[PDB]
RNA sequence: AAGACCAGGC
DNA sequence: TCAAGTACTTACGCCTGGTCAT
């Protein structure tokens, strides 16, 4: 272990990938939110390019 | 320099044509809040023990109460009764109540305009409301706009505020001699379309427009028409507003320049001009150009001949009576003022074809080395000097044809020939032609390699490639148009947001330099080391709020 | 300098004018008596404003040269524009 | 957070009169009627109602500031006839003309039911 | 969000005609024809089942707070 | 730390060096309106300063057609610098060029 | 300087909807009626919400706003009903409010459909226009509406919720006589409904001896109150004005003089 | 390029340049270049054929989507060095055909050309008929407009959430709305628009809302607050504890109640909150207890909705505590159209009030038309036309920016065929008198959207406040009760005025006033005891000569910063 | 002090200084449990 | 600033324009003087700048007050 | 408040002379020590001194009645081991 | 407790 | 004396808010 790579969401090695909307929303997860952003501390960072 | 201050308000401003000039509508909580320090004396010591007794919770109450030692009773939290004792020399606190004298401001402030003093009134709801003719001098508008409320703490602030700041003595600024606020907006348009031969009102219509004549003297004046039945006009109304007897000479928007030449001089068949006799309308239509904030217009007049006091009337009447007006006549906009006949979208179209066939002819005689290049140009500075000619002249000519098209029920031409908004420019893109759009003075620059966008060929020096946009926006323009115009309007938005941290940079400088520059009590203008700038305040010791512009008569 | 060859304008300033209404406001609201009769004024704005219009405020303007001389013009020695 | 009462447009609270009368001096047989917590609905129809009098030679309202809930009715008359006799004849004419107005339309609601 | 009682403009009931929308749509009718159907002839009615999106349903989908 | 830190501040660069380190990168995202969200999630920077005066950076360029939308740019301070990409835009994400 | 005597011709009279002409009147007077159906009429409905139990999607005060918009049948008895604040009672009483009580819990898999069906009223008359249904939120399985609501006495003027009516029609001089709007170009006008010139004339000539009357109604009633009687409460609501003004007066130019 | 067509070596990525007169082949398979689809055109045919668009159809149970027609050869992705040298048709069916010759050779075609916009300019209806400003704005309020952000707002505990009661999807609409899910999320609604001169109180840029359509719900909306608290141990005995306090346990205490608090300090959710109270009760213990209490912030006067109870990263207790108001738009929140027509509610009226129509309607919203001619919004006057078409009809109405099959005679011809005028115009009767408008006035559903800005959100009031620990000057901030700033500009237009009185109250008096003791000898401050009334000199033995100065505490401070300096700014009353 | 948990959804009382984890599904996110105490809500 | 602060005023005014802490500098080491005769100065002291209301002064005038009423 | 208000008609600049400030300064010998507190209380000669000024805005000044508004803040001094050249006055 | 940054408003 | 370098500075008004790490 090196250390933890924040995680894009709605991205590859998200948790919210591939799950149908179904399964979006058992998670509470809006189908209609892009992903496309990192959570650190709470709070939804985008990066800009 | 500068600091933060108590006793300030910040809220959105929104209109209210109801308020006089120098009123500013104020929510109740920020007079609740604001509390302004008033001497108990025996004159006004019941008052004051009234508004002591309804403390912090009722509006009109008070909020602290200062005694003699200094010591301050606070009234917020349940005062013990021998606390609310007043004997005469306490300060007590009570709350903005109306008719008290405030300082509004909208930042930046520009010049001495851009803050004057209003009058208190406490209106329900959230916002500052302030009369439209206000707006001019403070550069507003009632999106999303906010200002600034200062409240004077001292009778001696207080009375510098009223006898220097208050809004009708900020009515002509020495900048320019001219007025800073005039009619705006619904007010000019209704007053443009008031103003006509044709406005004829009934009895009832007539007592309900006097109605909201505060000057009126109670008398109904007798009509125009008699017979078959009563019938008042818009100007016999309009000269029971005129304050005093005013003798003023104007022309409207759409005055002929062959009208003073030839007959019908003092007849104006379109009944342009305008003459106000004895401070009765004789005839004319008003516009931007009579109520506006020009020099010598009828509000100018009116300032310098009867003063503040009653130019502030004259404002506020011709506000109220005019949107009641116009509550009959009614103003709007459409689809239907966008559209021109058949016959003029024709000629539009003719004219940009022939535009484009001289362009590729002036193209075709670049590429033949025909075109001479005109001295101190370059070939290729003389080809760009003809095609804007072309281009510009064909939009001037479908501009022209566009105005021509306008019946007197358009809307775009009565907000144009009033005055209130829009030019020509605007009416011929909207119906005629959009235009050149242009960066940097220049036409939309070859950003890829020798062409203005992958979907021209290269060395296109068209009108199309180069950013000329054929369609008008009724008509809608292409994506390489659009394109353009985006480019176009981009720089514009760059030159206001740059324009503000140069100008203000340079007002800083300029102030600065001369802040302490002053007229002495010799009439000389001195600085701080009493040097003299001046003998003279402007080589002729006058102010320049009071002069005027005036003919030798002599000379030539 | 004295009363005679006093070079300023004979007119109040509006300046003055301000300071004068001002102060002469306060010191009514302070408990100073009115040289004027007043008919139910208690806004004591309007009581130096009667006073002023009446020549009667009981102040001295004085105003500094900038040489450092002063002339002291009285109130009602001023014309008033209003 | 100034949002005034809804029922602050019609309901007088303490201390406020409905209908306050003072005299105008500026013209002879001139009055101002000042009526709070009224609006357009019944000072328009009695403006209207006034001017078919002809003894009225003014008959005007207004409200001078939506966001406040009053209406001033200016009635100006002729000699030896009072504005608020005017006032009081207009109002009496309106609760007849409604009153018949009821009586029709009752009527011909019967007429148009089963009939 | 959920279909509005009371069409903003006029004050048409306007909320127990969403579902008859849906079922006219979802069967035969046309949008225009569907809004005929349930005597919705003023456009500001018409525009209120229109362009109405009924998030509920997608606010359906969650889990309550409370099983 | 470091990943956690330039994410969150939006510095990048080490913590000790934030002047050296370009700040304004991973904004907070914008939840005030779907389409708030959707913008923010597809913006690009210029990295020039704000408080320059120079105009030419500012302008739209011809090559934006296309890759970057004409009329969406911060009006203020950013006009023209911080952009937004067209409905079309992709990004190359890269690949060896063996 | 006396009263007109206005007449009243119906042409169309249904559960929803009435249609019907005012002649020989003022068009001040005819304005002020149609204000007052909209504005003074009287009407019961929902303005005092209290929620037990809400897990649905829609907050508290989303549905309080819900409820309030659903009309109630007040045909007879809003005349008997006093207003809260002119009733001697505190809080609430059968002669100033009807009680309705709201009770919906899903159970099964498929939604539940919270209409005004389920609002209970203690009353038998007073009833949520229902002899489809309006909704006032979906539930889904585990989702839980219990409340209680009083609904109170009041007109348009307070609040919508007091409208008794629908698009209120008003139209005087169909054919376009007294030029009261000039059109610059009649021609492209629809001729209305009450339009009594052929097709190939626009407008009618103008009449300057002409004022405006023959007012066209139609009131289209919500389903508070029958549409006829929206009128008959109107016509007496403003005749009550004029009547309570009057009494004012009265009282007024007793006391000073 | 038939390589990357066929997808064999060169994937799609890679951009290929040849600089003809350079005599240079660049190839680029970097990342961060910038790349868009375009469309093959082979001879003067395009790739793209009737199978493919047959095909896609159908592409729900086919396995044929994009990526199949980048395989086949019939689209590209090129970059802006590779568009230099690209030959572009715009459409089709326009500049592939045979005409007056301009260009043959083109070799992509543009998939459409509103493609060219991004998010929140696709949802402009009609931009080509706009300036392009008014399109900026719109962009830029869009971004701005409430709705129903997202679909799982209720879990989410976000600082400042605003959602829409009633979010409508356009009746004009762009076919890119589609793909920017702004049917499933809109924000805003169809309104009923005039565009007339009522009573003056929609004059400049404000509007007029009918008050009973807002009493029906009309663009009502919820703001959602979340406030974030965590308990901690960061002293050896010191720790933090969510708790209710008591009237005397705690040292600190506000004249804020505390009664809605439950045994774990924490307000439950349906508690109706007003201003000052408190949200969460925390203690500190004093190295008996500190209170650390959270209150709400000023006037917001809201219902608590959620509270949530977790364990931090640290497994200390932490709470989010979510309290919802709702927000009837007043007079003072702002509103704006799709076109960068932006202003504030000037006033509402009634039903009654507002003008209406011969069929009763009443505009829910009424803007001045001196906002249109110099703006030029010819799409928002489109817009109502469309709208007014698509209502009476009963579909929604395609704004595609450039379509050349919408035209706005097409659009007035089809309003005509349902009892309108064709160019939106209705005759409209005052709603005071009963009489019809003079004028007749353009009425239609146009798209409207609430702002963020509300004018609750930014009402500010100060009377002697707080002030700042160094400047002793009113603090900065409407949160923090700041007092507004009386800057250089302001004291500029004071002098200019000759306030000089007024100048000093705001400068001296309004902000920190303050009194110093200087020495007459020397100008700087002395020992000044007022109890004892010793008043000493250190450095001249002065202990009779010492004057009493009023000065701003800030100027005492720059003098006190200056005598750090070694600078003596000697204060001489002589 | 009764605790809805945002998993299983099942009601679990907890007092001061015990930490948050549901019974039967040890998750650490809980709810408030809405007060009985009523509010009146106007229909406006 | 080159021409502003060239000029021979106080250093209280140069220092409220584009310089501050250098024109004091300069000031401390050379011993400079502010007249206090500008109307920077005396707003950074918080005294009446010598502006339009505070360019003249007001004195009490005895013989005026004996008119007075209520005393 | 006995002193007679005065109102400021000059200011004079100049350079604080070393032994002027050793006479102003309220700290005798210096400022010795960087500590602020050692034991809980502000400890004499360090950075924050009591005779320096007001500490706690609860308490009084050393020199004079404080209550934290009234007290003007005192000076204090250190004694440089060796000369230093002056930021401001380098070029002079 | 007030700084940095960011976003925004006019 | 000069004049050409090189170092060295200096441009946004007001307002909001949020978040983050000391
Ligand atoms: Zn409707
Ligand atoms: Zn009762
Ligand atoms: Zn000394
Ligand atoms: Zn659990
Ligand atoms: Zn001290």
């Amino acid at each position: 272990f090196i250390g933890k790579i924040p995680i894009m969401l709605r991205s590859t090695y998200c948790l919210l990938n591939g799950l149908t909307d179904r399964d979006l929303c058992e998670l509470n997860e809006c189908p209609l939110d892009p992903g496309g952003y990192f959570i650190i501390n709470g709070s939804e960072k985008v990066l800009i390019a | 320099m500068g600091k933060r201050v108590d006793f300030s308000a910040r809220t959105v401003i929104t209109p209210d044509p109801n308020l006089s000039i120098d009123q500013v509508g104020v929510p109740r909580s920020i007079a609740a809040n604001m509390t302004f320090a008033e001497i108990v004396t025996p004159f006004n010591i019941d008052r004051l023990q009234e508004l002591v007794r309804r403390g912090n919770s009722q509006y009109p109450g008070a909020k602290y109460i200062i005694r003699d030692n200094g010591d301050r009773i606070d009234l917020r939290f349940h005062p013990k009764p021998s606390d609310l004792h007043l004997q005469t020399g306490y300060k007590v606190e009570r709350h903005m109540c109306d008719g008290d004298i405030v300082i509004f401001n909208r930042q930046p402030t520009l010049h001495k305009m851009s803050m004057m003093g209003h009058r208190v009134r406490i209106l329900p709801w959230s916002t500052f409301r302030l009369n439209l003719s206000v707006t001019t001098p403070y550069n507003a508008d009632f999106d999303g706009d906010e200002m600034n409320l200062h409240l004077p703490q001292s009778l001696e602030t207080r009375a510098e505020i009223q006898e220097l700041a208050m809004v009708p003595r900020m009515i002509v600024t020495p900048q320019s001699n001219r007025p800073v606020m005039g009619i705006v907006q619904d007010t000019l348009t209704a007053v443009r379309k008031f103003t006509k031969r044709d406005v004829f009102l009934e009895r009832g219509e007539v007592m309900n427009l006097l109605m909201f004549l505060s000057t009126w003297d109670g008398k109904v004046p007798q009509p125009a028409i008699l017979k078959p039945r009563p019938l008042w006009t818009g100007k016999q109304i309009f000269s029971l507003i005129i304050p005093g007897h005013i003798n003023c000479i104007r022309t409207h928007s759409t005055h002929p320049d062959d009208e003073d030449s030839g007959p019908y001089k003092h007849i104006s068949p379109g009944d342009t001009k305008v003459v106000v006799e004895n401070g009765e309308l004789i005839m004319g239509i008003l516009c931007k150009k009579s109520l506006g904030t020009s020099a010598g217009s009828l509000v100018h007049i009116s300032y310098l001949e009867m003063g503040h006091d009653i130019t502030r009337l004259f404002y506020s009447n011709i506000q109220t009576v005019i949107n009641n007006w116009l509550l009959i006549e009614g103003h709007t906009i459409g689809i239907g003022d966008s559209i021109a006949d058949s016959k003029t979208y024709q000629d539009i179209q003719n004219t940009i074809k022939k535009a484009k066939q001289d362009v590729i002819e002036v193209i075709e005689k670049a590429h033949n080395n025909e075109l001479e290049p005109t001295p101190g140009n370059t070939l290729r500075q003389t080809f760009e000097n003809q095609v804007n000619r072309i281009l510009n002249d064909a939009r001037d000519k479908t501009g022209s044809s566009a105005q021509k098209s306008l019946s007197e029920y358009n809307n775009f031409k009565s907000m144009v020939v009033s005055g209130a908004k829009g030019s020509k420019i605007n009416i011929s893109q909207v119906i005629a032609v959009v235009g050149q759009q242009n960066v940097e003075g220049k036409r939309i620059p070859f950003g890829f390699k020798h062409r203005t966008l992958p979907h021209f060929i290269k060395d296109d020096y068209g009108p199309e490639s180069r950013g000329f946009v054929e369609n008008s926006y009724l008509a809608g323009l292409t994506p390489t148009e659009f394109f353009f115009h985006a480019m176009g309007g981009r720089e514009g938005l760059i030159d206001t947001a740059v324009k503000t941290a140069e100008t203000g940079y340079i007002q800083r400088r300029l102030i600065k330099s001369m802040e302490s520059v002053m007229v002495k009590y010799d009439a000389t203008v001195r600085n701080s080391i009493n040097q003299v700038v001046q003998l003279r305040y402007g080589e002729d010791g006058l102010a320049g709020e009071s002069v005027e512009f005036q003919n030798l008569a002599t000379l030539k | 300098q004295a009363n005679q060859k006093r070079i300023t304008t004979p007119y109040m300033t509006k300046y003055e004018r301000a300071r004068v209404l001002g102060t002469r406001a306060l010191q009514i609201a302070m408990c100073a008596p009115v040289m004027v009769e007043l008919e139910g004024e208690t806004d004591p704005l309007l009581i130096a404003m009667k006073e002023l219009k009446a020549r009667k405020i009981p102040i001295i303007i004085r105003r500094y040269l900038p040489d450092g001389s002063y002339e002291d013009w009285g109130v009602d020695e001023l014309i008033i524009t209003d | 957070m100034n949002a005034p009462p809804a029922f602050e447009s019609f309901l007088l609270f303490e201390g406020e009169k409905k209908i306050t009368i003072n005299k105008d001096t500026k013209v002879p047989n001139a009055c101002l009627f000042t009526i709070n917590k009224e609006d357009h609905t019944l000072g328009n129809i009695i403006k209207s109602q006034l001017l078919k009098d002809p003894q009225v030679l003014f008959a005007g309202y207004k409200v001078p500031h939506p966001l406040e809930h009053k209406i001033i009715i200016r009635v100006q008359t002729t000699p030896d006839y009072s504005p608020q006799e005017a006032f009081t004849n207009a109002i009496t004419d309106l609760i007849s003309e409604l009153s018949l107005l009821e009586e029709r339309f009752r009527v011909a609601i019967k007429d148009k039911q089963e009939g | 969000m959920i279909i509005p009682v009371r069409c903003f403009t006029c004050g048409k009931i306007v909320g127990n005609k969403w579902e008859a929308y849906l079922g006219l749509l979802q069967a035969e009718y046309t949008e225009g024809d569907a809004l005929d159907a349930l005597g919705l002839k003023r456009y500001c009615c018409r525009r209120m089942l229109l362009a109405h999106v009924d998030l509920i349903e997608k606010l359906l989908n969650y889990a309550p707070l409370e099983k | 730390d470091g990943l956690k830190y330039s994410l969150a501040t939006g510095n990048w660069g080490d913590q000790k060096k934030a002047h050296q380190a370009r700040a304004g990168v991973s904004q907070v995202l914008n939840r005030l309106t779907f389409a708030s969200t959707l913008s923010h999630l597809r913006r690009l920077n210029s990295p020039i300063g704000r408080d320059g005066k120079l105009a030419k950076p500012r302008q739209l360029h011809n090559t934006l057609w296309g890759m970057v939308c004409p009329a969406e740019t911060p009006e203020g301070h950013a006009v023209g610098l911080v952009k937004n990409l067209a409905l079309m835009a992709y990004i190359s994400v890269g690949s060896q060029p063996s | 300087p006396y009263a007109n005597q206005p007449t009243v011709r119906i042409t169309e009279l249904t559960d929803e909807n009435v249609k019907f002409i005012i002649e020989n009147t003022d068009l001040a007077v005819a304005n002020s009626i149609r204000r007052v159906f909209i504005a003074e009429v009287p009407i019961i409905a929902i303005d005092w919400v209290q929620i037990d139990a809400n897990s649905s999607v829609l907050h508290d005060e989303f549905i309080a706003h819900r409820l309030g918009l659903i009309p109630l049948i007040s045909d007879d008895i809003v005349d008997k009903l006093q207003y809260s604040r002119d009733c001697t009672c505190e809080e609430f009483c059968p002669e100033c409010s009807v009680e309705f009580t709201l009770d919906v819990r899903c159970n099964e898999d498929q939604t539940r459909h919270v209409t005004s069906r389920d609002l209970i009223s203690n009353s038998p008359r007073v009833i949520p226009v229902t002899s489809d249904d309006i909704l006032i939120v979906k539930l889904r399985k585990g989702q839980e509406l219990r409340l209680r609501a009083y609904a109170k006495k009041g007109f348009g003027k307070e609040h919508a919720k007091w409208n008794p009516t629908a698009g209120v029609a008003f139209e005087y001089d169909p054919d376009n006589a007294l030029r009261h709007t000039v059109y610059p170009k009649p021609e492209e006008w629809p001729k209305s409904e009450y339009s009594e010139l052929d097709e190939d004339e626009s407008q009618a000539p103008y009449d300057p001896n002409g004022k405006p009357e023959r007012f066209y109604y139609n009131v289209e009633s919500c389903g508070s109150l029958r549409p006829e009687t929206i009128v008959l409460s109107a016509l007496s609501g403003l005749k009550k004005k004029l009547s309570d003004l009057q009494t004012q007066l009265s009282h007024e130019i007793q006391s000073d003089v | 390029r038939k390589l990357r067509r066929q997808m064999d070596i060169i994937v799609s990525e890679v951009s290929m340049i040849r600089d003809i007169r350079e005599r240079e082949i660049r190839i680029y398979t970097d990342a961060g270049r910038i790349c868009r689809p375009l469309l093959i055109v082979e001879k003067q045919k395009l790739l793209l054929k009737k199978r493919h668009i047959d095909q896609l159809k159908e592409r729900e149970y086919n396995n044929y989507s994009w990526q199949d027609l980048v395989a086949s050869g019939v689209v590209e992705y090129i970059d802006t060095l590779e568009e230099e040298t690209v030959m572009l048709a715009m459409t089709p069916d326009d500049l592939q055909e045979k005409e007056v010759a301009y260009c043959s050779t083109y070799t992509h075609c543009e998939i459409h050309p509103s493609m060219i916009l991004g998010v929140c300019a696709s949802i402009i209806p009609f931009p080509d008929h706009n300036q392009s400003p008014r399109n900026t704005y719109q962009s830029a309020m869009g971004k701005q407009a409430m709705g129903v952000y997202i679909t799982n707002f209720h879990v989410r505990m976000d600082t400042l959430a605003h959602v829409l009661y009633y979010p409508q999807k356009p009746l004009v609409t762009t076919r890119s709305m589609e793909y920017l899910r702004f049917r499933e999320l809109p924000a805003g609604i169809n309104s009923i628009v005039a565009i007339a001169s009522y009573t003056g109180y929609n004059q400049e840029d404000s509007v007029i809302m009918n008050r009973s359509a807002v009493d029906r719900g009309f663009f009502r909306s919820v703001f959602y607050r979340s406030y974030k608290e965590q308990e901690s141990k960061k002293g050896f005995d010191q720790e933090e504890v969510f708790e209710k306090p008591t009237r005397e346990t705690c040292q600190g205490m506000r004249h804020a109640i505390y009664d809605k608090l439950d045994d774990d300090g924490l307000i439950a959710p349906g508690v109706r909150v007003s201003g000052d109270d408190v949200i969460i009760g925390k203690t500190v213990t004093l190295p008996t207890k500190r209170d650390c209490s959270t209150f709400l912030r000023t006037s917001e006067t809201g219902i608590v909705d959620q509270v949530m109870v977790t364990l931090n990263q640290e497994g200390y207790k932490f709470c989010k505590i979510r309290v919802r108001s709702v927000r009837i738009p007043q007079i003072g929140d702002k509103f704006a159209s799709r076109h960068g027509q932006k202003g504030t509610c000037g006033i509402q009226y009634r039903q009654e009030d507002m003008p209406f129509t011969c069929e009763g309607i009443t505009p829910d919203i009424i803007i001045n038309p001196h906002a249109i001619p110099s703006r030029m919004t010819i799409g928002h006057l489109i817009e109502c036309l469309q709208g007014k078409v698509s209502a009476n009809k009963g579909e929604i109405g395609d704004a595609t920016p450039f379509n050349d099959a919408v035209n706005v005679q097409k659009i007035s011809n089809l309003l005509s065929d349902y009892g309108y005028h064709l160019r939106g115009n209705e005759v409209l009767y005052n709603g005071f008198t009963g009489r019809k408008i003079t004028s007749q006035i353009f009425i239609g559903p146009t798209y409207y959207q609430r702002l963020k800005h509300m004018v609750d959100d930014k009402i500010h009031s100060r009377a002697r406040g707080p002030i700042q620990i160094l400047n002793r000057q009113p603090m900065e901030g409407r949160s923090r009760d700041g007092g507004l700033r009386f800057g250089e500009m302001e004291r500029d237009c004071q002098i200019a005025h000759g306030a000089a009185q007024f100048l000093r109250e705001r400068l001296f008096e309004a902000s920190d006033p303050y009194q110093v003791h200087v020495c007459n000898l020397c100008g700087i401050m002395a020992i000044a005891n007022t109890r004892t009334h010793t008043y000493e000199c250190r450095g001249c033995r002065n202990k009779t000569q010492i004057s009493l100065v009023r000065m701003p505490y800030a100027c005492k401070l720059l003098f006190q910063e200056l005598m750090s300096m070694s600078i003596a700014p000697r204060m001489m009353s002589v | 002090m009764i605790y809805i948990c945002g998993e299983c959804h099942t009601e679990n009382e907890i007092k001061s200084r015990d930490p948050i984890r549901c019974r039967e599904c040890g998750y650490r996110i809980m709810y408030k449990k809405r007060t009985k105490r009523l509010v009146v809500f106007d229909a406006r | 600033r080159h021409g502003v602060n060239r000029q021979d005023t106080g250093p209280l005014m140069k220092c409220s324009f584009e310089e501050t802490v250098d024109v004091l500098m300069e000031a401390a080491a050379h011993g400079e003087s502010d007249p206090m005769k500008g109307v920077s100065e005396n707003i950074m002291l918080g005294q009446l700048a010598p502006a339009g209301t505070g360019c003249f002064d007001l004195l009490l005038d005895a013989e005026k007050c004996k008119y007075g009423m209520e005393i | 408040s006995a002193c007679p208000l005065r109102t400021i008609k000059r200011v004079q600049f100049g350079v604080l002379s070393p032994d002027e400030l050793k006479r102003m300064s309220v700290t005798e010998g210096g400022i010795k020590y960087p500590e602020t507190t050692e034991g809980g209380r502000p400890k004499l000669g360090g950075l924050m001194d009591p005779r320096q000024g007001v500490i706690e805005r609860t308490g009084r000044c050393q020199t004079c009645a404080g209550n934290m508004t009234e007290c003007p803040g005192h000076f204090g001094h250190i004694e440089l081991a060796k000369p230093v050249f002056h930021v401001g006055f380098l070029v002079k």
